[PDB]
């Protein structure tokens, strides 16, 4: 790809510090291991969430073309991508998976500086790109990068 | 139970003679501090004065003269009725019986009498040999508090064979009080050092070394300032001048962690404290995501009606509230990293109940 | 319920009186600074000013007097209150109405106004009685803080039973804000004791002891450096200069522990520098060995070659190979077991997981 | 991915803009020291060589200037990099453009060329301005140190939310050479402090303030000496030596707790020590024991003997031996009990390889 | 075996060269400190000592260049031994020829002999160079010290990795003796050092330099006073007059901590007092309580006799009553909490006990 | 009620603070879980006991007007009704509830300053207003605010 | 006895703070009570050895008289029987009950200063009043009681 | 043998500290009480295999002619075979009990300065004296020791 063959060589030791056994792969045992290394502990659940947040091809291992992209966002300062998406983990506080327009109610009306419902309503309008009624996820990400 | 009775009694003897002991000094000393303001202040026309305080002076140090004999004589009672001797020449012991006959040489110090209007050259030395005598107090400090009296801790302290002396004492009465001590000792320290130095150092002519001298120069060696406007002269005043800078480098040194004590929590305060910041932080989060929102549907609508300079106005403070959002969660993210490291030994207790809740 | 709203009520009172309060003694320390500015600055032709400035001043604290009135009444009326009184005599403790008539005197203190160009005696000191009123900044600090006004605190705290006073505002304000309270109080020190310096002593002929020499003279005091260039010359001088060389320590001694707590890690950090060092070590001992068996078989080359003087040049490279190895593979040892000591509490809270597991 | 390798490039010459920026800045310090050198020393005879050096500094300051633009240009194009932005202008944020012109008039500062043989009053303060250039050091400790660079830091770092920044480095500098930094901060104030005050005082006929006054001046004020032997005249003289004690209270309170850190033992090393006092002990115990009973013995064969005089002799060196065996027999005691302590988190270590025995 | 008792047999010669060394090191110093006294006090009509002293140095000095030659060849010796070379031209390292040459240089320093009565210029240096061979003394402080040699240290030091050597010896005897050694080393430098002073700085005419008056500096900028009333005029007095206050600082921030650690109590000492006070503040509240059910029957007394001004006086003292019992609730609860905290790891053994008794 | 309305909504998030569920009421475990997050651990007994400490109803669960009632005495600096009521615990020296005229013999005569007795048999017939021959709580209480 | 009444008194509640229930008597569960209360944790066995140590009647639990010959040996400074009893234990190196004269020729000839084999045995002659052949606990005391 | 008489005695203690209870040997368990006194806490495997890095006769128990060959190592400053021995345990990655030539050429080639492989080829062959295609340990110790 676009990347120096130095560049390469040197992200390879990175990612053999996930693959410590060299299986060609990272799996789920061998990153919390890690992870206790390093002073946290997870449960298998907050391993199998964190996999699920970064397994593109969903086989439950990682590789390193994955590897690439997931640092891709890491090597940077601020990863706006989690900047969004942890903020709208704060909005759904049902876990609905979704940020209703009561919700939003709760939000912006009172806390904020008094943003009128219609308004609201016409950003719920212009929101609802999948007309769901609600905001998902994925219309929140597009929905922030409109 | 014979010499148990007895023991009582004459460990009370001994606490009353430490009082008239204590007593008999202080009045020794004041005597003298006195003596050393009348020669001063009164010239040469007020002798008949000086000579009935020397012989003042002579009588107090023969009473305590008696009093030190009449102390350790009871000591040495004591641990003769405690092994049960009756020969009292064995249990005079070497070190001991060197230990109280340097005890006599040491206050058998005193300015003894001599005889146009000034000083001759020991009794001077000899009138700062009183203060020599101030190593009693402690005794005094042991004796007159009843916690070597009274029973219940001699009974605690041999079941966990801890012997009670002057180091328990003493870390009795400074964890017990610990500002008290601390400025007992200074306070008594900051004038009383000076008025010594104003004894080892005195000019005829200028009147260049008394009081209102020392009072200013004793405090600033002890301080580590050192102006210079006054400066000892004799060899006796510069040796001073070196344990005024060492007892001060002392009291400084023990002031400043009496100071760092006082300023952290309580353990209790901490989980207050910490639990407050909490629902503080829960909110702010809410507010700067309410933040986030509110500038990006602002940004949004001048996007749809493609207002250029509001758009480039809206984008800087919409990466602004980003940033500040970021800072805001990570704070968050440590406080609650410190929750789960406050419950590091509160959860091994949670979890000390779960395992008495193992063995049922 | 009754006497809870007007306890808010009065407590809201009690606030705005602390503030108004606050602003009038802040006001009364202006005008007697600018007092002393322009009385020796101005001479003796600009008397008019002077006399309108001590009324000023003399207004200036019968406010004062009637605001501290204003505020222990209200004090009064909320202790009253708490425990449902009616005769107001009762309440007013001795102890209390002692604390009120002292801080009605300390706070009757005042430059009161008495009449070629120079001051009198009395009125020096009366003017330095001004900043004796400075106790009243941490109770403005207290009320105009919430946190005892907010009611989920209270709710917390009578749980936990912990009593908010001074005592934890203080501590609230100080690890809340830990460098911003030690810079206030430096800051707030280092020129205005040295202007109260100034008040203490003057010259009239020579003008050797106002500000341009107490400035200068006062921070010296204070990092007990004491050069020896403006020295005090009277008796009050040399009491402030005690005073300034004391809150010098006390200003050092809580600046070491504000420099000490921010240099050591994360206790997350150090499981990271931990791991890195770990696989630096790793590949260094790799490296080490390879510079072993780099030598070894150079020197088995020339031993082969029977080379003497190349074998001679390498076997004490060889050994000093060695003498590197042994460093590194200590180094990673100790590292290591700094490892295995650092999974210490870790692997407790691991097997904390393992014993839910073992209660499962 | 093409955003990455752009930014790998554009850190890179980040790094290389930083290491010509820190030498030319270095240059222009070795510039105005000579030059500062060479207007006391050469007199007013050699001003060909002056005005030339004015150019030499006009002209390097001018590349500083062209420099830091550079830097700050690069630092935009990064982050409008990590977010994808085209319009300049936006990215351009006003703290941050703030601090740019901030540092554009910092670095602006320089002695500028104005023209019987002696100086003016505005071009020595000028010829000051160029230390206050000191804060790009830093980050040219940043930029050169390739932990930012290095990939696998930062992916750790990104796992545990660690946010590598200037405390990072600072750190990580700090614990991994303790005493090198330490080293380098008091050896590199200890004479440049000084001739940065000689250029701040200067008197033209005595020649009384030049290096070798100030050489000796600061290091007194640097260690709270303070002899009174030159003093400062001017005010901006007094600022100095204020600031020369603040440093000097900051290294000795840093270089305390250098020296108390590797003074105790290591953790192994305690075990190690305690266990061959265990052993010491125990035949020391032995000893004292076996002393017991010959002098034991001893008196009970002049017991038998009748012996008066020798019995009297003896038991006291028995009731000796007995009060030696005792305090010996604290000492094993107290050291006991240190082994029972100091198998605190040993023993709960074991009883987890027990735990999982018990979890087996 | 046979390299083995031969290295007891080079290690105990090597103990009693480094013996032999220290001894003549300290006849050297005695040589000279008496020269420096007998030039000074002697004149210029005593020639004849000054050159039989100059031979003795001299020869004095031949003895302990052949001494650190028989030491460091026998060191060599083992070092071959050690790993069985027999070229000693291999074992020469070329570091550690380079520490053998350099100190063969350091101690080639000595007062050579060159020949209206007073000094020459190099000779008051090269005198000076004598106690820059103060560094062999930690040599036979380790190998006096027998743990080097006593096997049973070596057997566990090399069961648990730890390396004796030069940090362990002087942690050994730090740690075994926590006052001797600060003492020794204080009372070491206070009088010594200003005698080196004296000798760095001489007035021929004036005498106003020697003794007396660096016996008085040195002590003053040991403890960072600065009189100024004795300042150095040379720039060599200068670097002794910081180096002195370098080591005052050192001195006075070990001295602090070994006053530190002997305040707090024991671990047992705490049971013992925490269990004291409870039983203390149990009888307390007992006390208060009944104070408050006197006070209240006295008033509900008065009440029943509707007594007005008794019932007036008696409900403040009951509502003060209750004011201290609050108090007296508050610090038994606050120390019951320490309790339960002082039963953390105490009760984690106890469990440990119980999880014994959990597996069994 | 005579609460103004802002004075309510901030009340109103402190019952927030123990209704973590928003059951519309405080419940045992909500309560030991905020016990718990503050570092104490009492038992269901200790947590039961100080329920029927605060219990008004009689329900085992809390609403918001037993809170106002409930923080009333705590929003005040001395609970006098709780220091009179723990200084009565310490006088229950048997658990009985009560307060017996050898424990009040075992109290007054000794510790204090020498109280007559039949001083005491007048104090005890003017205090047993119940006729119990003894001090209850109750009867402590009244007799505290007589 | 021959004890004042005051001093009774105060040796009253120094017993009262071992009879914590007020049985009229001290127990094994009380003693180890207080014992684990200073921070020290004894067997059951060591309680009981301790007992063994005290126990004058032979009861198993201990009453006020044996109390005061207790804390007769403790009210001083150097409990010299205390002293000669462990410095004994000491001795018994196999836990005999007894000091032979192989232990003593192991301990006082080498260790010590060259006491002569002979001189040992008049000394284990005259030692042995009760003909053991080797040293008792109540040899040993009377021997240094002689 | 070699050694002097109080030489022998001083060695007779350190020999005493490790049997403990005087069986005439060294056992597994005395050890392991030793290494946990000392704060470590070895596996029943690795205290056997620390014996067998020890045991030369093959008993599993250690006797005094074999703590002399054993401290003759220790006594000396650098355990020139204990370096050589693990630096060779770093090289066996695989933990053959060998070094194979990929092995050798994943050291010796890419990290140091460029070594040959066919003069790494010459070095195999001169190395292999056991002609085993590899590096045994003993292979490797005479190779060291060549
Ligand atoms: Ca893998
Ligand atoms: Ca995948
Ligand atoms: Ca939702
Ligand atoms: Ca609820
Ligand atoms: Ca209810
Ligand atoms: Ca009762
Ligand atoms: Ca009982
Ligand atoms: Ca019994
Ligand atoms: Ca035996
Ligand atoms: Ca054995
Ligand atoms: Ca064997
Ligand atoms: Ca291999």
């Amino acid at each position: 790809d676009q990347l120096t063959e130095e560049q390469i060589a040197e992200f390879k030791e990175a990612f053999s510090l996930f693959d410590k056994d060299g299986d060609g792969t990272i799996t789920t045992k061998e990153l919390g291991t890690v992870m206790r290394s390093l002073g946290q502990n997870p449960t298998e659940a907050e391993l199998q969430d964190m996999i699920n947040e970064v397994d593109a091809d969903g086989n439950g291992t990682i590789d390193f073309p994955e590897f690439l992209t997931m640092m891709a966002r890491k090597m940077k300062d601020t990863d706006s991508e989690e900047e969004i998406r942890e903020a709208f983990r704060v909005f759904d506080k049902d876990g609905n998976g979704y940020i209703s327009a009561a919700e939003l109610r709760h939000v912006m009306t009172n806390l904020g500086e008094k943003l009128t419902d219609e308004e609201v309503d016409e950003m719920i309008r212009e929101a609802d790109i999948d007309g769901d009624g609600q905001v998902n996820y994925e219309e929140f990400v597009q929905m922030m990068t409109a | 139970l014979g010499a148990l009775r007895r023991r009582k009694r004459l460990l009370e003897q001994e606490k009353s003679l430490a009082g008239w002991a204590l007593v008999l000094a202080g009045t020794g000393i004041g005597l003298m501090v006195l003596h050393a303001e009348m020669l001063w202040f009164g010239g040469c026309s007020w002798a008949l004065y000086l000579f009935l305080v020397k012989c003042t002076i002579s009588i107090s140090t023969f009473l305590l003269l008696c009093l030190i004999v009449a102390f350790h004589a009871k000591e040495v009672q004591l641990f003769m009725t405690d092994n049960g001797l009756r020969d009292w020449r064995v249990a005079l012991t070497g070190r001991q019986a060197a230990q109280i006959v340097l005890e006599l040489v040491v206050c058998g110090l005193h300015p003894a009498p001599v005889r146009p209007g000034f000083l001759g050259q020991g009794e001077a030395l000899l009138s700062l040999a009183m203060l020599l005598r101030l190593y009693l107090v402690p005794r005094a400090v042991l004796l007159r508090s009843g916690v070597l009296l009274n029973a219940s801790y001699r009974s605690i302290g041999a079941l966990n064979q801890v012997r009670f002396r002057h180091w328990f004492v003493a870390k009795l009465y400074m964890n017990t009080h610990p500002g008290r001590l601390l400025l007992g000792l200074t306070l008594g320290l900051w004038l009383t050092t000076a008025w010594v130095l104003s004894v080892a150092e005195r000019q005829a002519v200028n009147a260049t070394g008394h009081l209102s001298d020392t009072l200013w120069l004793i405090p600033i060696t002890f301080l580590t300032i050192g102006y210079g406007d006054v400066v000892p002269g004799t060899m006796w005043g510069k040796i001073v001048c070196l344990c005024t800078g060492v007892m001060g480098v002392c009291c400084t040194a023990l002031l400043v962690a009496v100071v760092a004590r006082k300023l952290e929590f309580n353990k209790a305060e901490k989980h207050v404290h910490n639990f407050m910041m909490d629902i503080q932080y829960t909110k702010e989060m809410k507010e700067s995501a309410a933040r986030v929102l509110q500038e990006a549907w602002m940004f949004y609508k001048h996007t749809r009606r493609k207002e250029s300079h509001a758009a480039r106005r809206h984008q800087r403070k919409l990466l602004a509230a980003i940033n500040a959002f970021r800072q805001v969660r990570l704070k968050h993210r440590k406080l609650r990293e410190q929750v789960n490291s406050m419950v590091d030994i509160s959860k091994m207790h949670m979890i000390l109940y779960d395992l008495q809740q193992n063995l049922s």
